[PDB]
């Protein structure tokens, strides 16, 4: 999850500077504005990203996040930490729909005269790898981790069903 | 301080913090009209010691309309920049030396800067007379700058030629 | 505008000391760097056997390295 | 970058395109000299309002104090000119 | 300097084909691969959490105490 | 005088002057010394710096 | 040509450094312990005995 | 919150699969007998 | 867990593990499962804990992975194959939580009232 | 085996840049920064092969280079852990920041 | 080359490659490229450098010690003798040293080369280390930034009593 | 060492008979040429510490600090120029005789076997000092701190010769060798308790424990930049020397009578380490800091764990470089402008970019980098202090926070977040001032390699 | 000005997570025309 | 902070307050705002000289007298202080204790 973490909160910040400086600067999530104006790269890397980091709902990350909350679902764990793992990841979705319910939603509000620009390599040559990585990165990590124990694989009723 | 910048004052940040308030920008509008009309009712009464205390009660009212985090936009202090810069502003006086191969670096650029040298070091009598002659006894009343009659620079010129911001 | 004047605080004298510390370090850097290599080549380091019977060895070369 | 700089012609056409974008009073006497209140008779409140929403124009500074006593159009380009940095 | 860059005031920003080609294509990859994969996964995995009906086995029934 | 002899001349001496302390001679004799407990037998490193054969020890 | 110089850049890099460990390994008792090969029973002999489930 | 824990900290959620019908019911360590036939 | 062995072979730890069987070892019915000698299970090195019965099926796929080594894929038959060994394992302890709950209940209940009647 | 003396050649890829960062004090004009991120990206590939080698047979060696003066009981030299944990992390960092370092060539131009 | 049964390497005990499904080679095209590019160019020059070296040869020699009567024989005073008794004690103690720091090392390299196997193969050679450890532990352990003869000796006479006593209330 | 004593004698007619403008020149050179020997000494081997001369020799400890002073006298002498490079003659000569004549005195004092031979070097090191900061100290008011700070010397640092002579009619030689294999327990009572006390209050008197530190800031303050090196970076380290070396005796006493010295040294660790964080000019900032690190080193001396010494030394040597070094930045930051006070001006960022990096360098040096000497001495004490009372690392780690805060607090606001604009005047950099960094900071980064050299006698 | 042009029209939330949907599960409809032919 | 109560100023605090603050106030901004050519150092101003001087503790050398002073410093010196004392003192010999007795499980301890 370490890794995996590193892929898709680097994309996000990676993005994130595209939209401010882009902006100018304000980086304030009021002002801020819809999601595709001339911004169709970096809005995507904020699905990817967004989405990524909102615990995944199959993509790569969920192969950490959801793992953990499954065995950390089970056994002696002190249960005060159950509660814990499930409304914690829920704001972190809630994060999300933050960022996009603001920086991407409505119709633009913020100081006028655009000069937004995506165009250049450096960018899209950059989240282009880093995403193109991404969503295959946390694959190959997947099943190439040598097995460590016994993962659980047997899960019950809500106490499977609940992690998306 | 007087009556004017006061509530003026309380009606802008006011607005601020309404901004900071709602979104899409709209309902920041017609909000911001229904206060438009609840100082507009207000101003057309000169009586003397009734205003000054609704006002305070407005200071009260106003406060409570403070969410902790208000808008501020990036160049004056605030999270954004206040001189993000800062470490590029260099000051005119350095330069003064450089060595003066470097000094030949760039062959003109001093010649107009020993315009300046030469315009402001033939000056400063001019401004040093000018001002003992108006300063009233102490200077104590000013701290403006008032301007140069006979034709020529204005006195206190030197740093508010500045460094520009990038 | 086209091109602004930036104003850096100096160059000449902070570039001419580097160049000349390094030119000193360097100036005897190399040939003890050299040293170094050559006796590391053409003069073996050294080997070990044993003290021999009834032999006194003398101060020096109870150390390997031939600078020791 | 962030490349275009706001020469005189550019922020003239600014300042004079959103006091044309205001209603209450008519494009029909606008200009640098057109006095901004003893022409129109704008609200004091009012003007405190146009250096508002002008302020949201460019974004930046505009402290209380001297946005108090602004008036006149092309003062306003002025002071947005010397805060700025736009002169040739 | 300017690629054509465009700086507009109050208008749409303009905006260049390929980049909409681009993202476009990686919002087709992204459900692509997670459709793709869904219908090469599971989400209950193997046989199921077990049930009471073995906790008779009712054989085991007490010797002693009938 | 400064940074070219001292610095780098010094800096080769006592980079690689002889065996400091004889930590490395220490090492040498620590080896062959353990290769003769082992294949000797006996237990190395006996603890009693010196041997109770020959000591002698207050009475009450 | 230019990436083949670049791939010298690094490429001595390796010539000094598997020097120093070709000369330096042997030099030293203890470097470079690695974790014994993992071995299998389909090397040497295996025993199993095994079928089933389905 | 915390001291509410180091309330739940003696207390304990279980494995499997359900928890607190409790009489005094097993918990891990196996206890009584060992018998089948 | 079969039987106490002894301290006197020397071995504390997985030499000694609880005993050679990792888990339980039931008494019970009938013995335990099989066997996977102690040898080859050191020597492909298996952490505990990820050392269990079903090894059979285990130390294969740590096989399959060297196996075809470029291959990320391999078999994802003999992964489901200790995935299904260690899914019957684990629902056997489910089900010795069956039996002594029940036994609990049983007697407890029948012994506790039934010796109250007197 | 050796290749993981590549694997402590590539640190040394890294350890590269400065001393030109240093010692020249010209071509750096010419973009280094370009330069800083190819370095990166060769520690990529060349931090990418260990990797590999590691998943198919394991074999982590860790070295321990010249050692670290002595004092009394515990000669403490310095090394290069091959856990897995560096294995899997080291391609990751180098990476991310080969993205980041890009990005940055396009943000403080 | 250094003396092998000190430092102990076990049986190589290297696996049989199986290539157990037909794919591409990834690594070991670079493995003999590699084996092609960094082997020999830096082999010829080490075989040079050999030869180099072998064409004048040197002699060095590891130093000796002889013994003395060491603190027994030395006067309570008069330290005309000390001196040899006392420094060779030095010496004598910094070789301890080494062998504490030669123990610690297999050790290290016992668990690296076990593998998952931490409490498997390395039991004898962890036996032998709590041996010595505990002697060293015992005999210099506890003196202080002044210590030369007199307080070894001195401990020695502090165990030996506390043991009379310890074996007189054996009975 | 008889020819390392010639060489600087020689060192003195050198100055005296010159022409002018060469002073300088003269001093520097055949200095430097000093060190390369000082580089010489280093033969040290084995056990046996080393003889040259049934009168004076060297074991390790000697040996760095020696190395030190002998490398310190160039480039204090190199620094101390340009202070005022305008007088008659006689001044400048008589000024490099002083500083000469003092690190005859210092030689003397690090190699001399017999502890009253120390002694007498002792105070005889302590008068060439005194002349140089009060003749001319840049004296605020003077304060009259160097003379009776001669009195905070003297006055309690009299009778540890009484405590000597005892020593010697008792048990004969005052010899350090015969001194040692002789020495015998001395049992706790009140009379070891006047002796002890004696000798270490007498030397702790030198490097300030919290109680007496008042002594340095005035005293630092008032040092024109050659007597500021020379004190901070020696003048204390002569204190913790012959504390490491009377300390051979006092054996069983040192327990009982140590513990309340340690206590108030770990309390005045943190103290100090507090003081020093919010005052304002500059140059007692680093002081205070002399203070805490030398506190440090007491607390080493008292437990006598060898850790204790080896960290123990480690420190004296790293943080001589260091404090000194710091120091120097500290003037040339005054010539620029004549303030002393910290706050007045900022920046330094932007202007002299390249004084930034030593700026920088030093203070990370100072803030227990871990390559860095500082904190590989300062480790070992922190474990033999560990050692000795599980409880204190609470104490110690908290130093470590402080000691941070301040640390890098100096690195800013000299340094960095603006130019105060109506200065006007700095003149950028000089080519001396990097050749004094350089010769301070190159050496203790160097050592970060090979520090066996500078790790104590217990080795 | 904030309203009128080619905004106004933007998109409601839902849409973000079905902007590419209609090419990539058409991609996907086609994916397993790969094993069933 | 918090500013509050709005205060009505009056008559003299305006009068007063207004012209005698704003009065030194700009007397001393026009003092050292001269700023001429031909300054090469510092401009020296007597500010924060008061600051460097009554921060070096002029007070400090003269004396102490009592009031409640000698509390505030001993009692600031005496209970953590000598507490902390009477800890390492007490951790102390039982460290001593539990090594010269029973065990204090030390076995490989070595380098101390
Ligand atoms: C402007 C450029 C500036 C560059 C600065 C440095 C940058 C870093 C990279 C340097 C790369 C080149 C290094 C020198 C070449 C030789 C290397 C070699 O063969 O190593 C293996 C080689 C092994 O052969 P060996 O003789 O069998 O082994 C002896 C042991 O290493 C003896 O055991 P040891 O424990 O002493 O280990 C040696 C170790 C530790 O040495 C020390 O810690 C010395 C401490 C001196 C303290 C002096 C205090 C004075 C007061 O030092 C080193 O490994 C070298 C680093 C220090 C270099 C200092 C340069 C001057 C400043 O190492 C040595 O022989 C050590 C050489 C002696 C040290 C000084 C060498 C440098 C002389 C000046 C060169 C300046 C740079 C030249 C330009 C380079 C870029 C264009
Ligand atoms: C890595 C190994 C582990 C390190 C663990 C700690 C990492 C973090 C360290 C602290 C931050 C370092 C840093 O970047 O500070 C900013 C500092 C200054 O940067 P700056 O002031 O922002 O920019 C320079 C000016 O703006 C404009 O000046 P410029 O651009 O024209 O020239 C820049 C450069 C020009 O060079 C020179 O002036 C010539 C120096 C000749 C040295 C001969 C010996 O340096 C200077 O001008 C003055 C600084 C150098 C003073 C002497 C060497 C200090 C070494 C400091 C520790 C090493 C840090 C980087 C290590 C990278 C691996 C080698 O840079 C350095 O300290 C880097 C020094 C690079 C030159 C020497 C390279 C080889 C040295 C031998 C090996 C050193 C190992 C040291 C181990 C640690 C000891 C504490």
């Amino acid at each position: 999850h370490i890794c995996t973490h590193a892929f898709f909160k680097a994309m996000l910040f990676m993005c994130s500077g595209s939209i401010i400086h882009s902006l100018n600067d304000e980086q304030d999530i009021r002002k801020m504005g819809g999601l595709f104006k001339a911004m169709p790269f970096t809005t995507t890397a904020l699905i990817i990203g967004s989405l990524a980091l909102t615990g995944m709902p199959f993509l790569t990350g969920f192969y950490s996040k959801d793992l953990i909350i499954e065995s950390a679902n089970t056994s002696y764990t002190n249960a005060w930490a159950l509660l814990m793992t499930l409304v914690a990841t829920s704001f972190t979705a809630i994060y999300s729909t933050r960022i996009i319910f603001f920086a991407l939603l409505g119709q633009p509000r913020f100081p006028t005269l655009i000069n937004i620009n995506e165009n250049n390599p450096f960018l899209i040559n950059s989240i282009k790898r880093l995403l193109i990585g991404s969503l295959f990165a946390g694959f190959i990590i997947s099943n190439n981790i040598p097995p460590m124990t016994i993962p659980q694989m047997t899960m019950p009723h809500y106490l499977k069903m609940t992690a998306l | 301080l007087t009556h004017q910048q006061k509530v003026l004052q309380l009606y802008k940040r006011a607005l601020r913090h309404l901004e900071s308030r709602c979104v899409h920008r709209d309902k920041y509008r017609y909000f911001a009209c229904l206060l438009r009309a609840r100082f507009d009712e207000h101003k057309n009464e000169k009586d003397m010691v009734k205003a000054t205390q609704l006002l305070r009660e407005a200071e009260k009212e106003f406060w409570h309309g403070q969410h902790p985090q208000p808008y501020i936009f990036p160049e004056s202090p605030g999270g954004t920049s206040y001189e993000r810069y800062e470490c590029y502003k260099v000051p005119e006086w350095c330069l003064d030396d450089w060595h003066p191969s470097e000094k030949a670096m760039y062959p003109d650029y001093f010649a107009k800067r020993e315009q300046w040298k030469k315009l402001r070091r033939e000056s400063w009598e001019r401004e040093v007379k000018q001002l003992q002659e108006e300063t009233p006894v102490g200077g104590p009343r000013t701290e403006a700058l008032p301007p140069a009659r006979k034709q020529g620079d204005l006195p206190p010129l030197w740093w508010h030629i500045v460094t520009r911001p990038r | 505008g086209k091109r602004l004047f930036i104003i850096k605080p100096s160059g000449f004298y902070d570039k001419r000391f580097l160049k000349l510390l390094r030119f000193y370090i360097l100036l005897t850097g190399i040939p003890v760097v050299i040293g170094i290599t050559l006796i590391n080549v053409f003069i073996g380091e050294a080997e070990l056997a044993e003290i021999p019977e009834g032999y006194v060895p003398e101060h020096w070369e109870y150390f390997k390295h031939p600078i020791s | 970058s962030d490349a275009p700089p706001l020469t005189l012609e550019g922020i003239k056409d600014r300042v004079l395109y959103v006091l044309k974008l205001y209603d209450k009073i008519d494009p029909e006497k606008l200009s640098v000299n057109s006095h901004f209140m003893k022409d129109l008779g704008l609200d004091s409140l009012d003007q405190v309002e146009i250096i508002m929403a002008m302020e949201d124009e460019f974004g930046f500074e505009i402290p209380d104090i001297d946005a108090e006593k602004l008036m006149c159009p092309q003062e306003i380009v002025d002071y947005i000119a010397d805060k700025k940095d736009v002169y040739e | 300097g300017g690629a054509h860059i465009e700086p507009r005031y109050r208008q749409f920003p303009q905006l260049t084909r390929s980049q909409v080609i681009q993202a476009e294509f990686f919002s087709a990859t992204m459900w692509f691969w997670i459709l793709w994969r869904f219908w090469h996964d599971s989400d209950a995995v193997l046989g199921h959490f077990p049930y009471p009906d073995p906790s008779q086995w009712t054989d085991e029934e007490l010797g002693i105490p009938p | 005088f400064g940074f070219s002899i001292v610095l780098v001349l010094g800096s080769t001496f006592v980079a690689y002057l002889p065996d400091y302390r004889m930590q490395e001679w220490a090492r040498r004799e620590a080896e062959r010394l353990v290769k003769y407990r082992e294949a000797h037998g006996l237990p190395l490193m006996e603890s009693n710096c010196f041997d109770p054969s020959k000591i002698q020890l207050p009475e009450d | 040509r230019h990436s083949i110089f670049a791939f010298t850049h690094v490429l001595i890099p390796v010539w000094i450094i598997h020097y120093y460990l070709k000369y330096h390994v042997t030099t030293k008792p203890y470097t470079i312990v690695e974790k014994k090969p993992r071995i299998f029973p389909g090397d040497t002999i295996l025993e199993t005995g095994e079928v089933i489930p389905p | 919150g915390f001291v509410a824990f180091m309330l739940f900290m003696f207390w304990v959620g279980e494995t499997y699969p359900t928890y607190q019908p409790v009489g005094p019911k097993q918990y891990p360590y196996n206890n009584l007998y060992l018998e089948r036939g | 867990a079969r039987r106490y062995l002894g301290d006197a072979s020397v071995e504390p730890e997985p030499l000694r593990m609880p005993t050679f069987p990792p888990d339980y070892g039931f008494p019970e019915r009938k013995e335990r499962e099989m066997v996977a000698t102690q040898q080859e299970m050191n020597d492909a090195q298996l952490v505990l804990q990820q050392r269990d019965y079903c090894a059979h099926y285990l130390i294969r796929f740590l096989k399959c992975k060297r196996d075809s080594f470029p291959n990320f894929l391999a078999c994802k038959h003999e992964q489901h194959d200790w995935d299904y060994c260690e899914h019957l394992d684990y629902v056997k302890r489910m089900k010795e939580f069956e039996r002594e709950r029940r036994l609990l209940q049983r007697k407890k209940r029948r012994e506790q009232r039934e010796a109250d009647m007197a | 085996m050796n290749l993981f003396s590549s694997l402590t050649l590539v640190t040394l890829i890294l350890l590269t840049m400065p001393i030109a960062a240093i010692n020249f004090n010209t071509h750096k004009f010419t973009n280094y920064p370009l330069y800083v991120k190819t370095t990166i990206s060769c520690a990529f590939i060349t931090s990418m092969i260990p990797t590999m080698m590691f998943i198919h047979t394991g074999q982590e060696m860790i070295i321990s280079n010249w050692h670290w003066l002595t004092i009394q009981t515990l000669k403490l030299s310095l090394s290069f852990k091959m856990d897995f944990f560096s294995m899997m992390f080291v391609p990751v960092a180098l990476f991310v920041t080969w993205s980041i370092m890009e990005f940055s060539m396009w943000y403080m131009h | 080359s250094w003396d092998k049964d000190v430092y102990p390497e076990p049986p190589r005990r290297t696996p049989a490659p199986s290539p157990q499904t037909s794919l591409p080679n990834p690594i070991t095209y670079l493995t003999k490229a590699f084996d092609l590019l960094v082997d020999r160019p830096v082999t010829l020059v080490r075989e040079f450098i050999e030869r180099q070296h072998a064409k004048n040869k040197y002699y060095y020699y590891h130093r000796e010690f002889r013994r003395v009567p060491d603190i027994t024989e030395c006067h309570e005073k008069d330290v005309l003798c000390m001196f040899e008794a006392e420094m060779q004690w030095k010496r004598d103690y910094k070789v301890d040293q080494e062998i504490v720091n030669i123990i610690q090392e297999r050790l290290k390299a016992c668990q690296q080369r076990e593998g998952e196997s931490h409490r498997q193969n390395c039991a004898k050679e962890l036996q032998q280390f709590t041996q010595v450890v505990k002697a060293y532990q015992d005999r210099y352990h506890d003196l202080g930034a002044h210590y030369s003869a007199r307080k070894c000796l001195a401990k020695q006479k502090q165990r030996m009593l506390a043991e009379r006593k310890a074996t007189k209330e054996a009975a | 060492m008889l020819k390392y004593i010639i060489p600087t004698m020689m060192l003195m007619p050198l100055t005296w008979l010159s022409k002018n403008s060469m002073i300088w020149i003269n001093t520097t050179l055949h200095s430097l040429l000093i060190s390369l020997t000082s580089l010489l000494l280093l033969n040290q081997f084995g056990d046996n510490s080393l003889n040259f001369s049934l009168t004076f020799f060297s074991d390790s400890l000697s040996t760095p600090l020696l190395i030190l002073t002998m490398w310190l006298l160039p480039l204090m002498l190199m620094a101390s120029q340009h202070h005022l490079s305008k007088e008659n003659l006689a001044r400048k000569k008589l000024f490099i005789s002083m500083l000469i004549l003092l690190q005859l005195f210092l030689i003397m004092t690090f190699t001399a076997t017999e502890l009253i031979f120390f002694y007498i070097m002792f105070e005889a090191t302590l008068v060439p000092t005194l002349i140089i900061i009060t003749r001319w100290g840049n004296q605020t008011e003077r304060l009259n701190a160097g003379l009776y700070f001669l009195f905070y010397t003297l006055a309690g640092s009299l009778p540890l010769l009484v405590a000597l002579i005892y020593i010697q009619n008792t048990m004969g030689s005052l010899n350090f060798l015969i001194l040692q294999y002789w020495v015998q327990p001395m049992p706790n009572s009140w009379s070891n308790t006047f002796m002890w006390l004696a000798c270490m209050m007498a030397f702790m008197v030198k490097m300030p424990l919290y109680g007496l530190h008042l002594w340095l800031p005035k005293a630092h303050v008032e040092a024109p930049i050659a007597g500021s090196m020379v004190l901070a970076a020696i003048l204390l380290k002569l204190g913790g020397y012959g504390m490491m070396r009377i300390t051979l005796l006092l054996n069983p006493i040192t327990d009982f009578m140590a513990y309340p010295f340690i206590m108030l040294s770990l309390w005045g660790m943190i103290m100090t380490s507090s003081i020093c964080l919010r005052q304002t000019d500059l140059k007692s900032l680093i002081a205070y800091s002399s203070v805490s690190h030398m506190a440090l080193v007491i607390v080493a001396i008292l437990i006598q764990t060898p850790w204790s010494y080896m960290g123990a030394t480690a420190l004296m040597i790293a943080h001589g470089l260091t404090s000194s070094m710091l120091f120097c930045l500290a003037n040339s930051n005054y010539e620029r402008v004549h303030s002393r006070t910290m706050i007045l001006a900022r920046g330094l960022q932007t202007l002299l970019p390249l004084m930034a990096a030593w700026w920088l360098l030093a203070s990370l040096t100072n803030l227990a980098l871990p390559p860095s000497i500082n904190l590989i001495g300062e480790l070992f004490v922190v474990m033999s202090t560990f050692s000795w009372s599980n409880i204190t690392i609470i104490l110690m780690g908290l130093n470590m926070v402080i000691t941070a805060l301040y640390s890098l607090y100096m690195l800013i606001t000299t340094q960095r977040g603006k130019h105060t604009h109506h200065i006007n005047n700095i003149l950028p950099s000089f080519t001396r001032e990097n050749a004094l960094m350089s010769l301070h900071m190159l050496p203790l980064l160097l050592l970060s390699l090979n520090p066996k050299i500078i790790l104590g006698p217990l080795y | 000005w904030r309203y009128m042009g080619g905004f106004a029209n933007n998109v409601s939330f839902v849409g973000a997570l079905l902007k590419g949907f209609k090419w990539g599960f058409a991609a996907f409809v086609v994916a397993v025309g790969a094993e069933y032919y | 902070l918090d500013p509050a109560e709005y205060d009505i100023s009056s008559e003299t605090r305006k009068a007063q307050a207004e012209r005698l603050a704003i009065r030194s106030r700009l007397k001393r901004e026009y003092q050292l705002q001269y700023n001429d050519p031909s300054r090469r150092g510092v401009v020296e101003d007597p500010a924060l000289i008061r600051w460097t001087c009554a921060r070096s503790a002029n007070v400090y050398p003269n004396f102490r007298p009592n009031t409640k002073t000698s509390l505030l410093g001993a009692l600031f010196g005496i209970g953590p202080l000598i507490f902390w004392y009477y800890v390492f003192k007490t951790d102390r010999d039982r460290k001593e204790k539990l090594i010269q007795e029973g065990k204090l499980d030390r076995t490989f301890n070595i380098s101390y």
